[PDB]
């Protein structure tokens, strides 16, 4: 695997944690990269997944905080609550 | 480069990629030459190797050479050996870290992660120093105080703390360089921002001059020049 | 003695003589006093222990000789600070507002106030 | 009206100085909510 | 100690200040060290000497040099054939400080010559008999007997932690064929605390025997009172008792005392009123951005008032009861200051 | 891997038995202050409690309870609850007074044909007149508490600094004054009504005392729970470190046979 992931110009690691948690498929979208990125990209597309990534990076973080139970900031319910969609 | 360096006497900025590959095929060969590899199928002679393409790349009094090598840590552990020995051998190391390229900051080093031999106090100049002792310190405190804001909240934390939080904040999208090269990675063009003014536009915000001015009005911008042009445009 | 309370503090919980601003008009108690409950009004109230007497503005409470006659005086929060007519302007305005804006128990707590203000 | 807080709200009238203690002023600023309920079913919420 | 954490930077520390008791007559005090630059690239080697000959410490230093490109047996024999060196001055009867920097990299020769000659890799692919080699070079580093005429070659041997573990198979080996270990905390370093010293994971077993008796009375304090430090620091998350917020005060502004910027030493006859002043808690008061001021200060200030003391104080080596009294009234009058 | 997942799990255990240990220190500065009030508060109560008990005290019903919006306050929401959970065996329609959410979700939990009046805002401001007055206020018209015979309140008497002790106590109607007779070992014609306004005075009286009292039990708890976590979460670092290490060796084991192998042929 680490001979691979160096002649790649993409990973695209799937997690069965997430295939138990319904996303099937489930890719794990953290360490799913395309090491190049991206050129053959729809440009509808482009737009419009923008802050997907940034409101999934932000979702990473607030998860972690979701996850130790308290009550949340209100900033991070926002998060939670679009992150969760 | 020898032949640059030495015979046409010139200095050179010598690049070479990804000498991790060059470590994957010296263990191949050595395996092959039936030198048993070492330690996690590193070759024996990584060391004395490393040693002589190194030692290789100078400062002659013929001429001297700024090498810039690429290095691919394997699965970011860098207490695997290979990237360790580099570590070593190498005179100005940074490291590029996933989060801060998530974050969507360009470079995507981690600061706190990077460390060059020049950073002595007079060798940088005092107020360089001074104002990198303090802007370390700014992203620490950040950093630190993530796990306390992330908990026990954000606003639990005292105001001299929410305060150099949201500098940190600034600060961190100030870092934040569009770059020229990522007109394709990002559309939007280069900042080449001279060392002098960096410091003086930092120092500026440490001082808290433009606490006045968004977080974001930082984000992919430039100087302070820049930072106010974004504060006006996202006011406008 | 006098046993007078705050609920964040206490301001006497062998007071001489209190003076007390009652619904029963005013109230007068040294020692042993008639066994009463009279409900302490917003009030600048004297107190004194020994002698020596000190003046207080309260935002009223309760008072009560309790038939041990022990003086329970309870009030809530209120000085001479509070007196210091830039109160006098703030309320001047503020029940000025009152008075155009329940509403009958608010506007009778203004004038009330500037009352029990002057009465510092 | 409720006695405590007829002297309440001359307590607060009162700061109408603000010269005082910290206390005091904790004490009479509360941005705290209250949230009205019938038999479960929730009439709304209201700022107290 | 971790990687780069200019390893080296405090070890070039101690051989800057052997340079004032070397220029000291007595041939114990002078101390001709040997440095090991094992593996160091010739530039940074280089840039060692440089700095060496700027601090003109290059006429007692010697520097045994096998350097990156240096073949992996002229590695194996360098600390060996330092040693040797290191022999005519002990045997001279002088003393003399030989740092093996690092062996680390010695390992990895001796590595690369036992795998070239297929003997078996021992543990963690590091030789089977590195303990046996560590531990001849290791038990050169001696102090004679007076018969032998009282001689030393003091050493001090340079680890590189790759991840700080110390239960890697070298660090362990070491550990163990040594007296005494400091464990430099990268964190501590991080933290701008240079020097970066890990205070537990510090130990020196001979200690106090070999401690100047001026020094020993006035940090015996220091000791038990960073102890405490340490378990207040967690108290640093506030509402504190009134005993344990004296603490964290005494001890913040002790590591701050403790802090001495990277390549300037220390006399010893300003060491020991300074470390005084902090066991008094005259130090306490003083805010903690103004101990920098007060320490350089404070030196001036006695040197100016009573370099008589100071000077008593170094030539006595000892702290006697009307030094200490003198100085607790100095430090008084320093601290109205 | 073996060694890696232990490692993140071992990870997570570490960070959590890090914060638990930082909201405990934090905790017992909180408690310092919610413990401070409670004193003065409890000195004026008493003055209080002199009357009714001196007048005689002899007094559905009506139910308040007490657990701020905040949770991590250890047990004190379910343990309150507990005592909560015994009286709605003892009226399963009483109306109720949730003063703090955590409380709250409980007591519906326990009937929910009771709830009428509950309070938001409450946990993450120490107790304050000004709340306790706007409380009073509001109760008095919506709940015709007083109507109802016997007012009870619940909250949690801070035993020790260590404990909490859910507690509860007979708030005291217009009634309780009217037919104890030792009320007339006080004296007052009818120049005021005094049931009518001392009733509303010791609604806030006795209310934001019980409100202090279980300030201090629930940052009590607080405390005692983020201390057991930290302890809980050592243990498991404990266990996963000897799998780490044993794990460690293990791999070292199974990179030492591929070279040994190697090294035969």
């Amino acid at each position: 695997p680490t001979n691979v992931i160096s002649i790649t110009d993409g990973q695209i690691f799937l997690e069965a944690e997430l295939f138990y948690k319904g996303i099937r498929p489930a890719i794990n979208v953290g360490l799913s990269v395309s090491r190049v990125g991206s050129a053959a990209q729809v440009k509808a597309l482009k737009q419009v997944a923008g802050s997907l990534k940034l409101f999934l990076a932000q979702y990473r973080e607030v998860a972690a905080f979701a996850q130790f139970g308290s009550d949340l900031d209100a900033s991070t319910k926002q998060t939670l609550v679009r992150g969760e969609r | 480069a020898e032949y640059f360096r030495d015979e046409e006497g010139q200095d050179v900025l010598l690049f070479i990629d990804n000498i991790f590959r060059f470590t994957q095929a010296g263990s191949e060969v050595s395996a092959l030459l039936g030198r048993i590899p070492s330690a996690v199928g590193y070759q024996p002679t990584l060391a004395t190797d490393m040693g002589l393409l190194q030692e290789r790349i100078t400062t002659t009094k013929k001429g001297s050479v700024t090498s810039v090598q690429a290095v691919y840590v394997p699965a970011d552990d860098l207490t695997d050996p290979a990237p360790a020995t580099t570590f070593a051998h190498l005179d100005a190391t940074t490291v590029l870290s996933r989060g801060i390229s998530e974050l969507g900051i360009y470079p995507a080093v981690d600061p706190l992660d990077s460390k060059s031999r020049l950073l002595d106090a007079a060798v940088v100049g005092q107020e360089h120093y001074d104002v990198a002792s303090k802007v370390q310190e700014t992203l620490q405190t950040y950093k630190s105080l993530q796990d306390i804001i992330a908990i026990l909240g954000m606003d639990e934390l005292s105001e001299q703390d929410k305060l150099t939080v949201e500098r940190a904040r600034k600060i961190q999208r100030f870092l934040s360089q569009p770059f020229a090269v990522a007109e394709v990675f990002t559309g939007i063009p280069g900042k080449l921002v001279r060392l002098k003014d960096t410091v003086a536009s930092f120092k500026a915000v440490l001082e808290g001059k433009y606490d006045n001015i968004p977080e974001h009005a930082f984000y992919m911008v430039g100087g302070i020049e820049d930072v106010v042009a974004k504060a006006e445009k996202l006011a406008a | 003695k006098l046993q007078f309370a705050l609920p964040h503090e206490t301001l006497y919980s062998e007071v001489t003589q209190v003076n007390l601003p009652a619904k029963s008009g005013r109230i007068g108690v040294l020692a042993n006093h008639v066994p009463t409950v009279e409900q302490l009004l917003p009030g600048v109230v004297e107190v004194m222990e020994g002698s020596n007497s000190k003046k207080f503005f309260i935002s009223g409470g309760f008072a009560t000789v309790q038939p041990d006659s022990q003086l329970c005086v309870t009030a809530i929060e209120a000085p001479l600070e509070s007196f210091s007519e830039n109160i006098k302007n703030l309320l001047a305005e503020a029940k000025k507002n009152v008075s155009s804006s329940r509403e009958a128990a608010e506007a009778a707590i203004q004038v009330e106030v500037l009352e029990n203000l002057q009465s510092v | 009206i409720s006695y405590a807080a007829y002297l309440n709200v001359a307590a607060q009238a009162i700061r109408s100085t603000e010269l005082q203690t910290a206390s005091v002023l904790n004490r009479s600023q509360t941005d705290a909510f209250y949230t009205q309920y019938k038999n479960a079913s929730e009439p709304t919420p209201i700022t107290k | 100690g971790d990687r780069q954490t200019g390893k080296t930077a405090v070890a070039l520390d101690t051989i800057l200040n052997q340079k004032r008791w070397n220029n000291g007559s007595d041939e114990s005090k002078k101390l001709y060290c040997v440095y090991v630059a094992v593996g160091q690239k010739r530039s940074t080697v280089a840039q060692l000497v440089q700095t060496l000959e700027q601090h003109d410490a290059m006429k007692y230093s010697i520097i045994v040099a096998a350097t990156a490109s240096e073949a992996a047996p002229l590695q194996y024999l360098a600390p060996f054939t330092a040693a040797s060196i290191g022999e005519w001055f002990r045997d001279n009867g002088k003393h003399a400080l030989i740092v093996y920097d690092d062996l680390s990299k010695q390992a990895v020769a001796y590595r690369q010559l036992s795998l070239l000659l297929r003997r078996p890799p021992g543990r963690e692919a590091y030789p089977g008999d590195v303990f046996y080699l560590h531990s001849r070079l290791l038990e050169r580093a001696a102090k004679l007997s007076e018969k032998e005429g009282s001689g030393s070659l003091t050493a001090l041997p340079v680890i590189e932690t790759q991840g700080g573990d110390v239960s890697a198979y070298i660090p362990t080996n070491v550990i163990s064929i040594t007296d005494g270990q400091i464990f430099l905390e990268a964190e501590l370093f991080y933290k701008g605390i240079r020097p970066a010293i890990n205070v537990g994971l510090s130990v020196s077993r001979v200690g106090s025997a070999a401690q100047v008796k001026a020094l020993k009375q006035v940090a015996g304090s220091l000791k038990l009172f960073l102890a405490q430090y340490r378990e207040v620091a967690a108290f640093a998350q506030s509402d504190l008792d009134a005993s344990t917020k004296q603490t964290l005060v005494r001890g913040e502004r002790l590591t701050q005392l403790l802090k001495q910027n990277q390549y300037s030493p220390l006399a010893t006859e300003e060491q020991v009123p300074l470390i005084y002043a902090g066991v008094n808690g005259h130090l306490d008061g003083i805010e903690l951005s103004r101990i920098g001021e007060f320490e350089s200060s404070f030196l001036s200030y006695l040197k100016s008032n009573h370099n008589e003391l100071l000077t008593e104080i170094r030539e006595k080596g000892e702290l006697s009861k009307e030094l200490l009294a003198s100085l607790k009234s100095a430090t008084e009058s320093f601290v109205a200051t | 891997a073996t060694l890696k997942e232990v490692e993140m799990r071992l990870k997570s255990i570490k960070n959590i038995e890090k914060i638990t240990k930082t909201m405990k220190i934090v905790a017992s500065t909180r408690l310092s202050k919610a413990e401070k009030a409670k004193i003065s508060a409890k000195k004026m109560d008493e003055a209080e409690q002199l009357f009714y008990k001196n007048a005689e005290t002899k007094n559905k019903e009506l139910i308040v309870a007490i657990t701020s919006d905040k949770g991590l306050c250890g047990s004190i929401h379910s343990q309150l609850a507990k005592a909560v959970r015994r009286h709605l065996n003892d009226q399963p329609n009483a109306d109720i007074v949730t003063i703090g959410d955590k409380i709250k979700m409980q007591l519906l939990r326990t009937h929910p044909n009771n709830i009428k009046l509950s309070i938001n805002g409450i946990g993450k401001d120490a107790p304050t007149f000004q709340e306790s007055a706007l409380i009073a206020d509001k109760l008095l018209s919506v709940m015709k508490a007083g109507t109802y015979p016997k007012i009870s309140i619940f909250y949690n008497d801070p035993v020790s600094s260590l404990s909490f002790e859910p507690s509860e106590k007979p708030i005291f109607n217009a009634k309780t004054i009217e037919q104890s007779p030792s009320f007339g070992k006080f004296e007052i014609d009818t120049d005021a009504n005094v049931p009518r306004d001392l009733f509303e005075y010791t609604l806030a009286n006795q209310m934001l005392t019980a409100m202090a009292q279980g300030y201090a039990a629930e940052i009590s708890a607080r405390r005692n729970a983020m201390d057991n976590a930290s302890k809980n979460a050592g243990d498991m670092i404990n266990r996963y470190s000897i799998l780490y290490n044993r794990t460690r060796q293990a791999v070292i084991t199974n990179e030492l046979v591929d070279i040994i192998t190697g090294a035969s042929s």
